[PDB]
């Protein structure tokens, strides 16, 4: 039941942002992120 | 940000239409090749050029279908819906103020990764992320703030007071949409503004034209026909003629690919400056002197071009 | 947030313990080094057009005179595929030139300081960078804030109160939807609009967006219980 | 006194400049001593 596809790459999720002239999102929590970034 | 994509049958641009010439080429082993490695894995970076420069944006940010920006006018720089590509004003005038017999030759350039609607996809994402969002939607989710109240945090980031914008946000909007209006103007009318863009895809069409025309030369031959050289003398004296095409042709071949191995770091690190731009310039607000335009940085607002980017940095003076 | 940094580093060892292809910027310059090497050996195998590709079958076969015009051809291939390795070679160590002076600049500015840089020191605000070395590389593990849980709020660029407009000194102006507060902004931590909080200019007539609320100021309740104070001496005083 | 901070004195900074500062705190309670007096001033009455 597999086969090879071919498809129109997504860029990503697309998003609407709630812009208005008097309103602010302000985040009320965070996270500490470590990730790897690997040079030669 | 990228050069053109090219590939090469080496064997038929040193031997087209000749199995005498391509029994005489295996006498020189893995150079046809390690050719074909060489021009792939510049090919192969061109689309890692556009993407590090581009898809810098997690997601495919909107703007609101109201423009309530506080007076400044993006209209010149957001996209245009009426249009088969969703580009912007200033980017239809990019695209046109740069302009872009080979084939039978063995030679072919390759499509990119990205279509010219996926980097105008990218860059409406990455500017419509900056004017509903700031610097937010570089580290973290974009969260909306009111663009005056984002220009305002953007005064405090060059050290001046935010009452300085609120008390003359009028006179800002206004300078603002002056300055786009100048942008337009003088890339309207200004043919050498591009030059760069222009010199990229004017050194890979002199490269290509200088490649095809090292078939016509002999190489000390008799002729640069094989068909003459095969029809005019015996296996063992045209065995020396075909030599000499074929150790020129693969000369013709190995200049060639050492020449576009060699511009190829150019434009990537051009392509790797611009990634830094779109990341410090247009993700954020910069305090690297000179690095996001002369003045003091606001922010930048990336537009697509063939075969770059375009940043029209904002600056407090 | 220690408990965080942790599980974050927990997961650096559970991805590099696990999958097969993280370090494949590394492998790639093992990858060309070797290929460079093993295709340069095997240019020895071709003629170039002598009658053999091994000199010891050339100068075994033929005489001092007819062995010369076999063996400059063999000269004359290898001698291109020397100048075609090394040229390989010196175009490939600017790649990894470009990539050391890269390595010690965030060695520099993200190991040894704190980056205001954005996506120089991983994606979020950079804290601070771990070095780790790796077979003919570096690693960095750069640790990062992502703000993570947002509420949506209302928002005035300044307060109008006694016709005088006021601003946030540090912070930004939010409302719940009934109160006004001033908080810092990249994280929500709300505090009463004081004259501490807060600076003066001008007056409400300029301001596009400016909204009426209250801003107190600390040194007036420690001066009316000061006035209570008076007050209730002077009714003491009263009664001789 | 808001705008400024204070350290040391005038015997150590090369080309110091003599003007007043202004304290805010100073007529919000001169302000309070003319409430002291015209409540006092009043109660000379009974
Ligand atoms: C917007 O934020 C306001 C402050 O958090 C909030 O008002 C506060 O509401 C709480 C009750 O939920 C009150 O708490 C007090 O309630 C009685 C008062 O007599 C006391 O017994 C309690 O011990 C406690 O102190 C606060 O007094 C009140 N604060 C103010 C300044 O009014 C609003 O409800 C919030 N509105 C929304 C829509 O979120
Ligand atoms: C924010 O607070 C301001 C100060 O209280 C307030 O301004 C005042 O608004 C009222 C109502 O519009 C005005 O009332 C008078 O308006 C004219 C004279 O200006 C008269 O014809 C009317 O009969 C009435 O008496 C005040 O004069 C006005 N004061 C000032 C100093 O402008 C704002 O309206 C408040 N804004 C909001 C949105 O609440
Ligand atoms: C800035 O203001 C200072 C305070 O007023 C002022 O200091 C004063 O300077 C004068 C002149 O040097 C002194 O006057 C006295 O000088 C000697 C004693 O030192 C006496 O023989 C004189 O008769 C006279 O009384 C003040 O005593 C001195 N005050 C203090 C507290 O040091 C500075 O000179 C001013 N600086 C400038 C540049 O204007
Ligand atoms: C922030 O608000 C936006 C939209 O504005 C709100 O609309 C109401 C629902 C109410 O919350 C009002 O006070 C605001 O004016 C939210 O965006 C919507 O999100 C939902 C999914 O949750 C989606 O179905 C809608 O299409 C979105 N609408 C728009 C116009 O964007 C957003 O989720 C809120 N964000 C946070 C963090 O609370
Ligand atoms: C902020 O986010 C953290 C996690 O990123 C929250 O911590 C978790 O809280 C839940 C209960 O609500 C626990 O079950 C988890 O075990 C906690 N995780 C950790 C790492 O401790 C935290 O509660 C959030 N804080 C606020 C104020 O929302
Ligand atoms: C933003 O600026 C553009 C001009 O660059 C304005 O568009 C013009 O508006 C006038 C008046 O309606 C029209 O006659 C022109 O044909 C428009 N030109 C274009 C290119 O569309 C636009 O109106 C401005 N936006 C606002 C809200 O003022
Ligand atoms: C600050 O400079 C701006 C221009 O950069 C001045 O604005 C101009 O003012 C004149 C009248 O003084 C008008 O004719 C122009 O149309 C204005 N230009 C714009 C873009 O609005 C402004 O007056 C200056 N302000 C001060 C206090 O000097
Ligand atoms: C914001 O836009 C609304 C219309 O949606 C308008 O009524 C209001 O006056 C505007 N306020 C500001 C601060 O521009
Ligand atoms: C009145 O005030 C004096 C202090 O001045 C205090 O000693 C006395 O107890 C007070 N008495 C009353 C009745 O308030
Ligand atoms: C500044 O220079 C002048 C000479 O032009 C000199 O008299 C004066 O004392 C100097 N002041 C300072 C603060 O150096
Ligand atoms: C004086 O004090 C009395 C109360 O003892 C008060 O009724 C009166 O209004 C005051 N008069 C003045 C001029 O303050």
């Amino acid at each position: 039941s597999q086969s090879i596809i071919a498809y129109t790459m997504s860029l990503g999720a697309e998003n609407s942002v709630a812009y208005s002239n008097n309103s602010i999102a302000i985040p009320t929590n965070f996270t500490i992120s470590v990730t790897t970034e690997i040079l030669p | 940000v990228s050069m053109t994509k090219t590939s090469v049958d080496c064997t038929m641009y040193i031997c087209g239409d000749s199995t005498e010439c391509s029994n005489l080429l295996l006498q020189y082993g893995s150079f046809c090749t390690q050719l074909n490695r060489a021009l792939t894995g510049i090919a192969v970076e061109q689309d890692k050029n556009t993407q590090e420069v581009f898809a810098q944006v997690k997601q495919i940010y909107k703007t609101p279908p109201i423009k309530d920006f506080g007076g400044f006018n993006f209209s010149q720089i957001l996209p245009d819906p009426s249009k088969p590509s969703k580009r912007s004003f200033i980017e239809d005038l990019l695209f046109n103020k740069v302009t872009l017999a080979q084939k039978f030759n063995g030679l072919t350039v390759l499509p990119p990764l990205l279509t010219d609607e996926m980097i105008a996809q990218y860059t409406s994402a990455l500017l419509a992320g900056t004017i509903t969002s700031g610097w937010t939607f570089g580290a973290g989710a974009a969260l909306q703030i009111p663009f005056a109240m984002q220009m305002a945090y953007r005064f405090n980031g060059i050290g001046v007071t935010q009452n300085v914008l609120y008390e003359n946000q009028k006179l800002i909007a206004n300078q603002f949409n002056s300055a786009i209006g100048k942008i337009q103007d003088s890339l309207s009318s200004t043919a050498s503004a591009l030059g760069k863009l222009q010199d990229v895809v004017n050194q890979n069409a002199q490269a290509l034209n200088t490649l095809v025309k090292q078939l016509s030369s002999n190489f000390g031959a008799i002729s640069s026909v094989l068909n003459d050289i095969l029809s005019r003398l015996d296996k063992v004296e045209a065995e020396v003629q075909i030599d000499r095409l074929i150790t020129g042709r693969l000369q013709s071949l190995q200049t060639y690919v050492t020449q576009q191995l060699i511009r190829a770091a150019e434009i990537r690190a051009s392509a790797n400056l611009a990634a830094t731009k779109m990341s410090e310039c247009v993700l954020g607000q910069s305090k690297r002197v000179d690095f996001c335009g002369k003045g003091y940085h606001l922010m930048s607002f990336p537009q697509s071009a063939p075969h770059g980017v375009v940043f029209l940095h904002v600056t407090y003076v | 947030i220690a408990n965080q940094f942790n599980s974050a580093i927990g997961k650096i060892q559970d991805s590099l313990s696990s999958t097969a292809s993280a370090l494949g910027k590394l492998q790639d310059v093992v990858n060309q080094n070797a290929q460079a090497l093993n295709t340069l050996v095997k240019q020895l195998s071709s003629n170039f057009g002598a009658i053999s590709s091994v000199l010891n079958d050339i100068l075994s076969r033929l005489d001092k005179v007819e062995a010369e015009v076999q063996i400059d051809r063999l000269i004359t291939g290898r001698l291109q595929s020397l100048q075609t390795y090394v040229t390989q070679q010196l175009i490939r160590a600017a790649e990894i030139r470009a990539s050391a002076n890269l390595a010690a600049t965030k060695m520099s500015e993200c190991v040894l300081g704190q980056s205001k840089r954005v996506d120089f020191c991983g994606k979020g605000y950079h804290l601070m960078s771990f070095p780790q070395s790796a077979p003919h590389g570096v690693v960095f593990l750069h640790v990062t804030y992502v703000p993570a849980q947002e509420k949506n709020f209302t928002t005035a660029p300044a307060i109008c109160h006694d016709g005088k407009a006021h601003f946030p000194r540090e912070g930004v102006f939010v409302s719940n939807g009934t109160h006004w507060f001033v908080t810092q902004r990249n994280f929500y931590e709300p505090q009463i609009i004081t004259t501490d909080n807060t600076f003066v200019s001008g007056n409400c007539d300029v301001v596009i967006g400016i909204v009426n609320n209250t801003v107190y100021d600390p040194l007036q309740p420690e001066l009316d219980s000061f006035k209570e104070e008076l007050d209730k001496y002077f009714k003491n005083h009263t009664s001789p």
